């Protein structure tokens, strides 16, 4: 169980629904996308890299702190303000948290130093229409790009048995050369990424308590989902899109919509996901990456 | 297979204007400090390519839009100062970017409406990266004849707004090629 | 007539009496009010209900002693409703005073405003408004079943200001209007609980022993039923088009009409009055309803199929929320501020029932439809939708129609063929006065929506509050325009502007509100509705000189959209203006900024000092000076930019030897040298110079 560290220095657009929307973290089912894309490329085996391996969602650091989603547990005040606008959760005041240690006014300091990064639209033009030969109109549009301070980043949390690391660590020092992102080809998303790991991190992430947090995107397979939700607190969060290489036409071929639980839903029945498929009128099966990596308390 | 980079400097000969805001131009919000996007670069590439000559245009690039697919085979990155400059200039007490002062004429009338252009320092440095992933192995040697003559006809034009009237002009220099997947050899391919 | 519209039509009308009482002119007005009011309503063939006028002349103690009624009758309804809606000197010239001034008078006790400085009342005003609500019976009003709602819709016309009580020791502060609505909403809720629960003997049951009284004030007879709009500020904020502000206009026109009709719908399904609506605005509604199994299983009902439809037409993008927590008569009447604890556990029990909102079987339902369909409509960002012509799907051109007809006609209709899909099966379309009346007359099941129309009197009158203004239809084409009628401005850079504004003292003002004293649903139920009047009238007189469109409006939500000087200027003013009806009890928190033209206006979406010191002093000043002295254009200001910007003593002695070279007054150049030379003054004349350009 290592995590990866990555520096961008580079803008980055995420995306959610067109291009000039920016976001700043990344979910797993592009992160998976994205390894075995370039597993693909690279022409090595998916086998080995498609039922062993579990991936947690990329989260932000600063300096020297590390960050965590907020959990959705019932914290019985009333403000419910301050902490309505708090979206991540630095480590070292995680159980803090979990115990209903947090004062209004740490959350407002907490809030106020949370600064890691700040949002950008470039515009962009397009005069590859009549504009070359005729009067014909140059199309601008715009792309949502984020950036971190010198001194920023994401990182995941990965784990399984050792041969399956050493494949994920292969497979991402090919990766920090293609991207993370949108518009990887027209100059923005790349990283480089480091091995650390943390001894409190370490201790948070083998705790042992009855509640458990989910650090991914999943959702239970259609035999379990019955007792997974007998006492559940979660969002569900819809994930479209196109797909890369299926069939003639791009623009004909989209993904079935799927939905899957969020990056801070509270269960009690653990559950097992699964990379379910949403390809159809397809050559090659198209997956998305759903299994859970779960935080003890 | 492999990934092969292309790595170097580039110079303005005379200003550069991107000018993403216009009359300002493209910075970092924080660092304030004028890069360039890799769209330009890659559109004027693209341009200058095509308009030489429909394949090889096509697969450097990738168009994936005319009901058959190809997937891009050579990334632009962004670019930003190299330290040596923001030193030097900091040494020499030199502002980073001018601003000068233009006019327009009226015929018939002959009354100048004046004009304020923002225009990046002569004589900067910046930093750029390519890569390129070689999938067709009997294909390398043309591709990279190709970006050759590529950079050699924007060596030969401009970057930016109003190339016409005299801003834009750059150059390459200390380019090198290194391989960093895989292995294949990329000591015999050059880019002047 | 049926029991039920009987008991509404008393209890709406008990305490008519008081403002003849308070005329004092008319020869009718020497005796008490039961009475009073007894011989006033006898005075219509319409209301010659016999029930009605006994509801009226026995809604208190004493009369009541003597009353001789029957063992059943709305009557001791209607008094248990007015005593929980609630030495004895009344003053027939007391004037309503506002709740605002007392909500933070804690802190700050200012002098009490009064409504209409110490303004009185005449009660040749009263008189006045006898000889209109004359007019009204005579005319206007008739009794049907139907009718009711139009009661309602002409009390609110006519007596929305007029206080209720005029005791000069109590803190007057409750309209007729307000103390006569909950009075009709508590007895309609007691009429159900009793009926429902097979007790008949109510005299028995209530009127018998003080000690039964306060037991059935403590027995848990009332349910407060609280509703809440999941994804709104996500849903109108995917929006791109060229023809962007009409949307928007149309957007939270749509969604606020889906709240009222899903209001109304729900409230037909109660058998019940619309008086029992405590408040609507943004996504939220609050409702007190009777607390019956029955009711229990319609609201429950009613949710799965609502539900049911929200998941069929968006499945994210808009859902709904239902939640209630029993309460009962002694909490209303503001006993130990348990108001305050039962409104905060329903907010809470709303608030984490959210939480789970798909049961298993629906969640595996969605996620197996291989179902052939098109692709993301232009104007609403949706891969679910299926798009239609020129791109556009279904939902979205009807948006387009209906927001056509926006600016021009007055009138929404509720129909079953329409044109904009609606949640019970309905659709909506747009009419006028005249065919609207001929759908009256064509007795045809509808409720007619209005812009802000009162003395309408057309059907299912509903004047529905909203604030819907486009400075773009005051130029010589009446047509709707789109962004660029604003951003083809020269007076200034050809840019936008937008402001948003949040009362930050609202959680606590619905929920605190006026501490241990006048906590009562009746005041929270006044100082609701006074929010909701400022927020959906006031800004549309505001708005009318300046360049901007009204866009969300409503709740505690202000959007405004259009010139970035005029986006300044009026929200200044209506910072102000806004100070001035809470009587500077509430704040305002905004932000605006400054994007180019035709920009997603979804994503162009996501007080003192600055006022007397910036724009009106230093502003004037370099106005002033660069209106005198000529050559100095943006060039010269940015050059003064450059040097303010750096903040560096060299640049500072550069724009000294700048103001030695201009050519302005002496004053102006020290002036300007001396507020560079201090950081605040330096700030503060950047951001006014950058006003300027
Ligand atoms: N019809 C509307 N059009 C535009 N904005 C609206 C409309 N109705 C309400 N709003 C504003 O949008 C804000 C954001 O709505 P949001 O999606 O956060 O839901 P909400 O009603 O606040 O409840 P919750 O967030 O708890 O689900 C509301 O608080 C309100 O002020
Ligand atoms: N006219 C009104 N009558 C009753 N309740 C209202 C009215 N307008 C708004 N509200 C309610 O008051 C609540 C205020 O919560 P909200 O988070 O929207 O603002 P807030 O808490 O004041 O935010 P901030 O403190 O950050 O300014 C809302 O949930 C809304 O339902």
């Amino acid at each position: 169980t290592k995590v990866f560290k990555l520096s961008f220095k580079t803008p980055v657009h995420f995306g959610k629904k067109r291009l000039s929307d920016g976001e700043m973290t990344i979910t797993a089912d592009t992160l998976f996308s994205a390894l075995f894309i370039e597993t693909l490329q690279l022409g090595k085996d998916t086998d080995w890299l498609l039922n062993d391996l579990i991936i947690s969602d990329t989260f932000p650091y600063e300096n020297e702190l590390y960050y965590l989603p907020k959990p959705l547990i019932k914290i019985d005040s009333d403000n419910h303000k301050a902490f309505k606008k708090l979206k991540y959760v630095p480590v070292h005041h995680y159980n803090q948290y979990l115990n209903g240690e947090l004062s209004a006014e740490d959350a407002t300091d907490l809030n106020d130093i949370f600064n890691i990064g700040y949002f950008s639209l470039q515009t962009k033009v397009s005069l590859i229409a009549q504009e070359t030969d005729s009067s014909a109109d140059s199309e601008p549009y715009s792309v949502g790009t984020f950036t971190f301070e010198p001194e920023a980043g994401l990182y995941f949390i990965a784990k399984g048995s050792e041969e399956t690391l050493d494949h994920l660590n292969n497979i991402m020092t090919a990766l920090q050369y293609s991207g993370l992102g949108g518009k990887r080809n027209a100059g923005y998303g790349q990283f480089e990424y480091e091995i650390i790991n943390n001894q409190q991190l370490s201790k948070l992430l083998n705790q042992n308590g009855k509640h458990s947090i989910l650090l991914s995107t999943a959702m239970a397979k259609k035999e379990e989902i019955e007792s997974a939700l007998k006492e559940a607190r979660y969002i569900l969060t819809k994930r479209s899109g196109f797909v890369q290489s299926t069939n003639y036409s791009e623009m004909l071929v989209k993904k079935s919509d799927f939905y899957s639980f969020s990056s801070g839903s509270v269960f009690k029945n653990i559950f097992n996901g699964d990379i379910f498929n949403v390809g159809h009128n397809g050559k090659h099966p198209v997956y998305r990456y759903a299994k859970p990596l779960w935080l003890e308390v | 297979y492999s990934k092969i980079k292309i790595s170097g400097t580039i110079e303005v000969v005379t200003g550069l204007h991107i000018g993403g805001g216009g009359s300002p131009v493209v910075r970092d919000l924080q660092t304030k400090l004028p890069i360039i996007p890799g769209s330009s670069i890659k559109g004027k590439m693209r341009n200058l390519l095509a308009k030489h000559f429909d394949e090889r245009v096509l697969r450097l690039f990738g168009s994936s839009e005319k009901g058959n697919i190809q997937r891009a085979r050579l990334q632009i990155s962004d670019a930003f100062f190299s330290e040596k400059t923001k030193e030097h200039f900091a040494q020499n007490d030199i502002a980073y970017t001018e601003t000068k002062f233009e006019n327009t004429i009226n015929r018939l009338t002959a009354v100048a409406n004046p004009r304020q252009i923002e225009r990046v320092t002569r004589g900067s440095e910046f930093d750029f990266v390519f890569i390129y992933n070689v999938d067709e192995e009997s294909q390398v040697e043309d591709d990279f004849e190709n970006i050759e003559k590529a950079i050699h006809l924007l060596e030969n034009d401009y970057l930016g707004g109003g190339g016409t009237r005299g801003n834009g002009r750059i150059q390459f220099k200390d380019t090198n090629i290194e391989t960093v997947v895989g292995e294949y050899d990329s000591t015999n391919l050059k880019i002047k | 007539m049926n029991k039920k519209n009987i008991l509404m039509y008393g209890s709406l009308l008990h305490d008519i009496g008081k403002i003849i009482y308070r005329s004092g002119d008319h020869t009718f007005s020497r005796g008490t009010h039961s009475k009073l009011g007894h011989q006033f309503l006898s005075q219509f063939s319409e209301f010659k209900d016999n029930e009605v006028l006994d509801n009226v002349a026995y809604h208190h103690y004493k009369e009541l002693a003597k009353a001789n009624l029957d063992n059943d009758n709305t009557a001791y309804i209607t008094y248990i409703a007015d005593n929980i809606a609630s030495l004895f000197n009344f003053d027939k010239y007391t004037p309503l005073y506002s709740v605002f001034n007392i909500v933070n008078s804690e802190k700050l006790k200012q002098t009490n405003g009064k409504f209409k400085e110490n303004i009185q009342y005449s009660s040749g005003n009263y008189t006045t408004l006898m000889k209109d609500m004359s007019h009204d019976l005579e005319h206007k009003l008739s009794i049907k079943e139907g009718t009711f709602p139009s009661l309602l819709q002409w009390t609110e016309s006519l007596w929305q200001y007029v206080p209720s009580s005029t005791n000069k020791n109590q803190l007057i502060d409750i309209s007729l209007y307000d103390h006569s609505r909950i009075t009709c909403a508590i007895a309609s809720c007691i009429f159900d609980y009793l009926n429902e629960n097979n007790i008949h003997n109510y005299k028995d049951e209530l009127f018998s022993k003080y000690e039964n009284t306060k037991s059935f004030y403590q027995k848990e007879a009332f349910l407060l039923l609280s509703m809440d709009m999941s994804g709104i500020q996500d849903f109108i904020y995917n929006i791109s088009g060229s023809k962007a502000l009409k949307s928007l206009r149309s957007r939270s026109f749509y969604l606020e009409l889906m709240l009222e009709v899903i209001v109304d719908q729900l409230l037909e399904r109660l058998e019940l009055a619309r008086a029992n609506l405590l408040y609507t605005g943004g996504g939220h509604a609050y409702l007190l309803v009777s607390n019956t199994d029955k009711v229990k299983k319609k609201i429950t009902q009613f949710n799965n199929e609502l539900k049911k439809w929200f998941m069929s037409e968006f499945t994210t993008d808009l859902s709904l929320s239902m939640a209630f927590e029993k309460c009962s008569g002694d909490d209303l009447m503001n006993t130990s501020g348990n108001y305050r604890t039962i409104w905060r556990n329903v907010s809470s029990k709303l608030s984490d029932i959210k939480a789970h909102k798909y049961s298993a079987e629906d969640i595996l339902k969605l996620n197996h439809f291989h179902s052939y369909g098109d692709r993301e409509c232009k104007e609403c960002l949706r891969s679910d939708i299926d798009i239609n012509d020129d791109g556009l799907c279904s939902i979205c051109e009807g948006i387009i129609n209906i927001s056509n007809d926006l600016r021009d006609k007055s009138f929404f209709v509720l129909s079953e063929t329409g044109k904009l899909k609606m949640p019970f099966n309905k659709f909506i379309s747009v009419i006028d006065y005249e065919e609207a009346e001929m759908l009256v007359q064509n007795n045809n099941q509808v409720r007619i929506y209005s812009k802000n129309k009162p003395y309408i009197g057309i059907g299912i009158s509903t004047n529905l509050w909203m604030c819907d203004y486009d400075y773009a239809s005051q130029n010589q084409d009446m047509r709707e325009k789109g962004i660029g009628s604003y951003v083809d401005r020269e007076e200034g850079v050809k840019r936008l502007g937008v402001v948003r504004a949040d009362i930050d003292n609202l959680g606590a003002t619905f929920i605190s509100g006026i501490p241990e004293k006048y906590n009562s649903i009746s005041r929270t139920a006044t100082l609701s509705r006074q929010l909701s009047l400022f927020f959906k009238y006031e800004l549309n007189h505001l708005l009318e000189n300046y360049q901007i469109t009204a866009i969300y409006s409503g709740g505690d939500d202000l959007f405004l959209i259009g010139a970035w000087d005029d986006i300044i200027e009026a929200s200044i003013y209506i910072n102000d203006k806004f100070k001035e009806f809470t009587l500077d009890k509430l704040t305002l928190s905004a932000g605006v900024g400054m994007f180019s033209g035709k920009y997603p206006v979804s994503k162009m979406a996501f007080w003192d000092e600055f006022k007397k010191n910036i724009l009106e002093e230093k502003l004037l000043v370099l106005q002033q000076g660069f209106s005198q002295t000529d050559e100095h254009g943006k060039a010269f200001i940015y050059k003064m930019l450059a040097l303010l910007r750096n903040n560096e003593a060299i640049n500072i002695a550069r724009l000294a030897y700048l103001l030695a070279r201009s050519k302005m007054n002496e004053d102006f150049t020290s002036k300007i040298f001396n507020w560079a030379q201090n950081d605040k003054d330096k700030n503060q004349l950047i951001t006014a110079l950058e006003y300027y350009i």
